[PDB]
């Protein structure tokens, strides 16, 4: 098929 | 008013869609976009920095994220260092917040009555953050862990190693997340002051000519832009240029080049890389979008077939991939079968061989217009959005699109550029090439660690003779361009509703062989329907075996449908089939206008499937990796997993299941689909655009197709087997023990077991939950920084519940359970202490949560899927339970408390998963002393020494 976030919480 | 520069005009919106906007710029620069929905329950803003990791001090490490972690804690309007997320949680409101490359996207949801106090506490985060030091010390550990986490998963290992071998002095080398050593160890050997320069950051790159925000509420466009410009036109405008990458990360020294890395799970996959200059700009042409439409296709002709059919991948995905403002990639990444890792340079062969394909052709008009025609059906036909995520997602386009032109940037397209498409593809080529392969035959061949993650890999200039070979791509005839798309929608009436159309599904069959829940949508009015089928066998789930052939049986099936479901997903019609404990699932969502045509084809396959040996051999050999590769799952993830076993009352094992399947055979699968499929039920939902008679119909057809061509008969009720969940004896406390041979983490759930599920006893536990949610998250996480992972809440299965809590922690899990109980006394002390005011607040606020309407079909189904599969039927069960609820006292919740949930309550009921880090051995709150727990040793002996629940009783 056609084609990275560092979060607060999961 | 002199607050707002400009007024935006009309901002182009979806036919269907009754929500009313208004883009505006203050002032100082800041983009508004401002929602009114009257209808909504929650409201909703966020908003966007234009700054993030890739503008880090290269000498502080996650500067940034850290920031965005600070924010939450305490601004000196609310110097309470949980008042935003005290007032969120007491208000039915939830916040999250993320940091990329370029930007750092805060936001939140709340009850539509409380916007304007949660987004004064919202808008301080931008004016005067705390930033207390000691604080500062207590998250750098929440920042930490969430790096901890992330060290032994395999695609941040890449995401890392991918910046560790480009240009070492780009900025897009950066290690973003930060961790103990780059926020705290090394600034104090350093001298460095972490405060100022938090403080320092924000004051440089928290400027609003670098801010959109979006606002979601019931208030009409007026007093929503009163409201904006009350809170934001204080926010400082410092004029801050927005950071340009012009040069791209991988310069000439970077290309042509091959890396073989070793990864933690059992995975092998090749990822091929070209540089590419950002392409943003041509947005209105997409020429990137229409590149990976072509080399990710996956029907006939395409790359795929091939690969797949010289038995070399199984997957594939192609095309353009973010990287900054002035650069990006261009990527085709595929997994590798055993033969395919032999296979590379072939593999390699055949993309350039598609990719001279294309050149061949050039480029082709009626495709682009079949992207664009069906983007353009997308839009006039998407679902309603969730608030938050929503006003996520648009404060983060605002940065790249006119006011006016936001809500179709991201969906319309224009003008075919044949030119710009030929300039992109021009760029994929040979000696623009990197080569990435990723496989446990590198262990112990391997000469460099990456210095964040620790992975281990090997660099190799690719020879001339190779890329030579590749340049020298002639055509191969296997290749071919998509045939045009038939599954193109074109139907989109919405049929009138029906004289007796329900508000809630009606069982319109009832039969030995199947019951027929229904019901025409009275609310969306999309061309769309949600098609639910659980069909049961007894066959599925006997044994080990038997439910790796159920699954395998699937999977094959699928793979063999690919092909031609893949138009079908294109035209927004998809599926979804796969085995269950019961026997089989299958979803079929999409626009009704051709539904039909693909479930019948599945029912046809399924029925009349025969097996290829060579994909039977790969997706075996797929499916034990995958069933091996659970060790490397985290810890707080095994824990999970360990407690569904022990108190499930059947359930087999990754290592029953790994241990059955070298027994699975050829012939073995081939006697198992008939067996499978000769007695079947069949339960199902059909929720839509579609009518009572075309609900039958198509019932009578999955039937028909069935009967025809597996000569499927009824079962019998009592063969209807639900299973039960394990029951705990009053006081118990038991205690199973496995380590996490991967990660140095460890994990641990407490499950505390209350009763079978009904209105009052769900109520009690869902409000206790509601009262303990943010100060667990505050004192565990928060205050005592037991990890980043902190989860409470009720744990619902088999008919029961309980309350769980979920903690993943570098400390040992005698200890986080200490924690969590002394926790719980200071639960009981500040429920009897907290005023009547305080707790209706948390019933409002759970009833709010519980009552808030679907915003889209699929949510709608989902709820009426969910009472269904678990057999409760109860489809107006979020009325009756609020009002329960809204009966409750506090001395309600303290009596429960104390007869279940109490240290020392006559039917506590509790038990512990611990998972030990792969390294451990085998002030404060006052923590209560413990029992000693029985120890599980065994969890067949376990569930054999106790009684089981009874199944809930059914409503309608
Ligand atoms: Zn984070």
């Amino acid at each position: 098929d056609a084609e990275k976030l560092v979060f607060f919480a999961e | 008013n002199p607050a707002i520069k400009r007024i935006g005009n009309h901002i182009t919106k979806s036919p269907e869609d009754k929500r009313e906007y208004r883009g505006l710029e203050l002032a100082n620069g800041i983009k508004v976009l401002l929602i009114s929905d009257p209808t909504t329950d929650k409201s909703s803003a966020a908003l966007d920095v234009h700054i993030g990791s890739l503008s880090d001090p290269p000498n502080i490490a996650g500067l940034s994220h850290f920031l965005q972690h600070m924010l939450f804690l305490g601004t000196k309007k609310y110097p309470k260092e949980n008042e935003y997320s005290q007032f969120l949680s007491e208000h039915a409101g939830s916040s999250n917040a993320f940091t990329s490359g370029e930007h750092t996207n805060y936001y939140f949801d709340v009850s539509h009555e409380h916007l304007e106090g949660a987004l004064d506490r919202f808008a301080q985060f931008f004016l005067s953050p705390l930033f207390d030091e000691s604080a500062k010390d207590r998250e750098v550990n929440a920042v930490d862990s969430e790096h901890e986490k992330n060290v032994m998963n395999d695609a941040w290992r890449l995401f890392q190693l991918e910046k560790a071998t480009g240009n070492p002095k780009h900025p897009f080398s950066k290690f973003g997340t930060g961790n103990k050593y780059t926020l705290e160890t090394r600034p104090n050997q350093e001298g460095i002051d972490v405060r100022q320069e938090l403080l320092k950051f924000h004051s440089a790159y928290y400027s609003s000519n670098l801010m959109a925000v979006v606002v979601l509420g019931r208030e009409s466009l007026d007093d929503l832009t009163n409201l904006v410009v009350k809170l934001f036109s204080e926010v400082e405008n410092k004029n801050v240029p927005l950071p340009e990458f012009p040069e791209h990360p991988f310069q000439e020294e970077h290309l042509k080049q091959l890396y073989k890395i070793v990864p933690i799970k059992d995975i092998r996959n090749l990822y091929v890389t070209f540089p590419i200059p950002d392409l943003q700009k041509y947005y209105k042409s997409n020429p990137g979008h229409y590149l990976g439409h072509l080399i990710g296709h996956e029907g006939p002709g395409s790359l795929l077939s091939e690969l797949k059919s010289k038995g070399w991948v199984n997957t594939l995905v192609g095309g353009q991939k973010e990287g900054a403002r002035g650069f990006m990639f261009f990527i085709i990444n595929v997994d590798l079968t055993e033969e395919g890792l032999l296979h590379v340079e072939d593999i390699i062969l055949h993309m350039f061989q598609y990719i001279q394909k294309l050149r061949a052709e050039g480029p082709q008009e009626w495709v682009f217009q079949e992207l664009k025609d069906l983007n353009a059906v997308a839009f006039r036909f998407k679902d309603k959005e969730r608030p938050r995520g929503y006003t996520s997602k648009i404060a983060g386009i605002l940065h790249y699109y006119p006011l006016e032109e936001v809500l179709t940037a991201e969906y319309l397209l224009e003008e075919f550029r044949p030119d710009l498409i030929e300039m992109v593809l021009d760029k994929l080529r040979p000696e623009n090439v990197r080569v990435a392969i990723v496989s446990k035959s590198f262990e112990g061949k391997t000469d460099r660690t990456e210095e964040w993650y620790g992975t281990q890999y090997k660099q190799e200039a690719i020879p001339d003779e190779v890329i030579k070979k590749w340049q020298n791509a002639d055509l191969n005839g296997k290749f071919k361009l998509p045939t045009k798309n038939e599954f193109i929608p074109t139907n989109f009436e919405i049929l009138p509703l029906e004289k007796e159309a329900t508000p809630y599904p009606a069982l319109i069959k009832d039969t030995a062989m199947s019951k027929l829940w229904f019901k025409q949508d009275d609310k969306f009015f999309l061309p769309k329907a949600n098609l639910n089928f659980e069909f049961f066998s007894p066959f599925a789930y006997v044994d080990p075996l038997h439910s790796n052939m159920a699954y395998l049986y699937l999977e094959l099936l699928k793979d063999s449908l690919n092909e031609y479901a893949y138009a079908a997903e294109l035209a927004g019609l998809s599926y979804d089939l796969q085995n269950t404990i019961y026997g089989m699932y299958l979803s079929v969502k999409g626009y009704n206008d051709k539904q039909p045509i693909l479930l019948k084809k599945i029912i046809e396959k399924m029925a009349t499937f025969e097996i290829d040996e060579k994909r039977f051999e790969i997706i075996k050999e797929a499916y034990m990796r995958s069933l091996n590769n659970f060790r490397a799952e985290q810890p707080h993830q095994h824990a999970m997993y360990y407690l569904r076993l022990l108190m499930t009352e059947v359930a087999w094992t990754k290592d029953e299941l790994k241990e059955a399947l070298d027994d699975v055979t050829l012939p073995r699968l081939k006697a198992f689909i008939p067996q499978l499929l000769s007695r079947l039920h069949i339960e199902a939902l059909l929720h839509g655009n579609i009518t009572k008679q075309a609900a039958l119909g198509i019932m009578q057809m999955v039937e028909d197709t069935l009967i025809e061509h597996a000569h499927t008969k009824p079962l019998l009720p009592s063969q209807l087997v639900r299973y039960r969940e394990v029951q705990l004896p009053d006081r118990g406390w038991f205690v199973y023990q496995q380590r996490n041979e991967v990660h140095n983490n460890s994990g641990i759930e407490i499950y505390y077991q209350t009763d079978m599920q009904s209105t009052s006893e769900n109520m009690f536990l869902e409000l206790f939950a509601q009262i303990i949610s943010e100060p667990a998250f505050n004192t565990l996480r928060t205050k005592e920084q037991l990890g980043y992972i902190v989860f409470s809440g009720p744990r619902r299965a088999n008919g029961i519940q309980g309350l769980r809590f979920i903690i993943q922690s570098e400390k040992p899990p005698h200890y986080l359970e200490s924690r969590v109980e002394a926790f719980l006394i200071t639960m009981e002390k500040s429920i009897e202490d907290m005023t009547e005011e305080a707790f209706q607040k948390h019933i409002q606020a759970l009833a709010i949560r519980r009552l808030d309407k679907p915003k889209k079909l699929s949510a709608e189904s989902a709820k009426y899927w969910g009472e269904i599969i678990s057999q409760q039927y109860n489809f107006d069960r979020d009325n009756t339970e609020v009002a329960y609820l809204k009966t409750l006292t506090k001395e309600d919740i303290i009596k429960f408390y104390k007869e279940m949930l109490a240290v020392d309550a006559p039917r506590r009921h509790k038990v512990s998963v611990h998972v030990l880090a792969r390294e451990m051995d085998s002030n404060l709150s006052q923590a209560p002393a413990l029992p000693q727990p029985e120890v599980i040793q065994n969890m067949t002996e376990f569930k054999r020494g106790l009684p089981l629940f009874p199944l809930v009783k059914p409503h309608i």
